[PDB]
């Protein structure tokens, strides 16, 4: 596969809040720090 | 309900009737203490509406 534009967004969070990074989710990260679009095309990657 | 000194044993699980009162589920849902908060016929964001 090929990609037309690509952007990697980098940040650090509490491990409980990893769920809030999925599209359409809600809570302090998803509400006031970093929101994905509902039709997000892309991947979310996290490591301890 | 959430801040009693002791809870029931599951075999004899308690049932309290919540009535004639205003409910603010944002105080519950924003509280990071709840390791599960799963809703089955409403979305948690809609509980306030």
């Amino acid at each position: 596969l090929c990609f037309t534009n690509v952007y990697a967004d980098s940040f650090v969070i509490r491990g409980d809040e990893v769920r809030q990074i999925a599209p359409g989710q809600t809570g302090k990260i998803a509400d006031y720090n970093y929101k994905l679009p509902d039709d997000f095309t892309g991947c979310v990657i996290a490591w301890n | 309900v959430f801040n009693a000194t002791r809870f029931a044993s599951v075999y004899a699980w308690n049932r309290k009737r919540i009535s004639n009162c205003v409910a603010d589920y944002s105080v519950l849902y924003n509280s990071a203490s709840f390791s599960t908060f799963k809703c089955y016929g409403v979305s948690p964001t809609k509980l306030n509406d």
